[PDB]
């Protein structure tokens, strides 16, 4: 019923992106596939592999099969994903997905349920954690902060540790020519509340383990 | 090797249909009745539409249909709603038991209206500058559609560097965003009475100030 990738999310050049995939609600084993399926802006949808689940057999992109290794634990219902020998081409949202089936050799297989995906970017870069600044804030007003100078993708950020979701408003990060991201969350709020309500971005880069609160304060 | 072939872009209006094409061979769409259909929005799994050429999940409106002849697939989208705006993906089992996503269909609703942007324009914070920096942060909401042009001014005058602006990406509410970085030293934030944000869409400026005093 669910699928949940997991892994490192920054991968040097030539070294292996292994990634895995816990899936509830159904066991690993069942007579399903269980996919490994890309995504990128610049390769679309990549679907890498494949392995059965009643008995182990796998499949693979022809393009990739000659670095792609697939095999599941059925013990933890996890299945998993090496791909060796990684390039800046292998960088992409990594999808775990479920393939059901009728008659195979009739009707092939497709994805009905997929996990979350997992960014994996390819680069020789090191980890930066961000810096983090107010953006302070006319009937309605634009508060927010600014996590700059950051490395790798993702930074998620929630406010007031997510009991703010109305009017929260997290843009795609910029990514510079220092080959650092910078991005802004902003929650726009009714002004009359700055007096009765305390702002703070939760601001979370997994890859630098770092989490910042940020009160946003009005400034004087 | 070879691969599923579609059209990288398709344009129908809204309330229309639309039939996205996928070429592929007797290797798998010619092999098989094993044709599906993915949607993909931005910042979201793909969804399941069609599978085995012309059946759909629980979930997915009858306005979504699918059907191959030969070697080529096609999915058929009816009552364009600006919700339909997505990537969409065919895909094949192959012989060879391989499976292969075509390239993806990125559709555009027409039809709908313009949305001119919503532009936030911060200074920097008083801690930022303490760094000796200051990036100024341009932030541009709800626009559609999704292009825009920003300049920045100082005193008035272009600003010819500093600048770094995101591509316009989609919002859950199908209009778009995007931001905008004049990254300066504190030093030189203080060395201009005034600096802006110019956002250009559909031939109109949004611009916006703010002063260092």
């Amino acid at each position: 019923v669910q699928l949940q990738e997991s892994g490192p999310g920054l991968v040097k050049p030539s070294e292996t992106l292994s990634l895995t995939c816990a899936v509830s609600g159904g066991s690993i084993g069942d007579d399903y596939y269980w996919n490994w399926i890309r995504q990128s802006p610049g390769k679309g949808l990549e679907w890498i592999g494949s392995i059965y689940g009643s008995f182990g057999g796998t499949n693979f992109n022809p393009s990739l099969k000659n670095r792609v290794t697939i095999s599941m634990d059925t013990s933890n219902n996890q299945v998993s994903l090496k791909l060796n020998s990684v390039t800046a081409a292998d960088t992409a949202v990594y999808y775990c997905a479920r393939g059901s089936h009728s008659i195979v050799v009739l009707f092939g297989y497709y994805f009905d349920y997929w996990g979350q995906g997992v960014l994996v970017t390819v680069s020789s870069a090191s980890t930066k954690g961000p810096s983090v600044f107010p953006l302070a804030p006319e009937s309605t007003a634009a508060l927010g902060c600014l996590v700059k100078d950051y490395f790798p993708e993702p930074v998620t950020v929630s406010w007031n540790s997510g009991s703010l979701t109305s009017g929260v408003h997290t843009f795609p990060a910029v990514l510079q020519s220092s080959g650092l991201y910078s991005l802004s969350s902003v929650v726009t709020v009714p002004s009359s509340s700055l007096g009765t309500q305390t702002y703070v971005c939760n601001v979370n880069h997994k890859p630098s383990n770092t989490k910042v609160d940020k009160r946003v304060e009005i400034k004087t | 090797q070879s691969a599923l072939t579609q059209p990288p872009s398709v344009s129908k209006s809204l309330g229309q249909s639309v039939t996205i094409s996928c070429s592929g061979t007797t290797n798998d769409i010619g092999a098989y009745n094993g044709v599906s259909w993915y949607q993909h929005h931005s910042d979201t799994a793909p969804r399941l539409l069609i599978y085995e050429v012309n059946k759909r999940p629980s979930g997915v409106s009858d306005r979504f249909s699918g059907s191959k002849s030969g070697n080529t697939a096609s999915l058929t989208i009816s009552g364009l709603q600006a919700e339909d705006e997505a990537d969409y993906y065919c895909g094949s089992y192959r012989s060879g038991s391989t499976w292969v996503f075509g390239g993806g269909t990125r559709l555009t609703v027409l039809g709908q209206p313009k949305a001119s942007p919503t532009v936030t324009l911060f200074p920097p914070s008083s801690e930022e500058l303490q760094a000796n920096k200051a990036t100024l942060v341009c932030l541009i909401s709800d626009f559609y559609p999704g292009v825009v042009k920003v300049a920045w001014k100082a005193d008035g005058s272009a600003v010819n560097a500093g600048v770094e602006t995101t591509t316009p990406s989609k919002q859950s509410n199908n209009k778009y965003a995007a931001s905008s970085y004049l990254s300066l030293t504190s030093d030189q934030w203080k060395s201009h009475k005034s600096y802006s944000c110019q956002v250009t869409h559909e031939g109109s400026t949004v611009e916006k100030t703010v002063a260092p005093a």
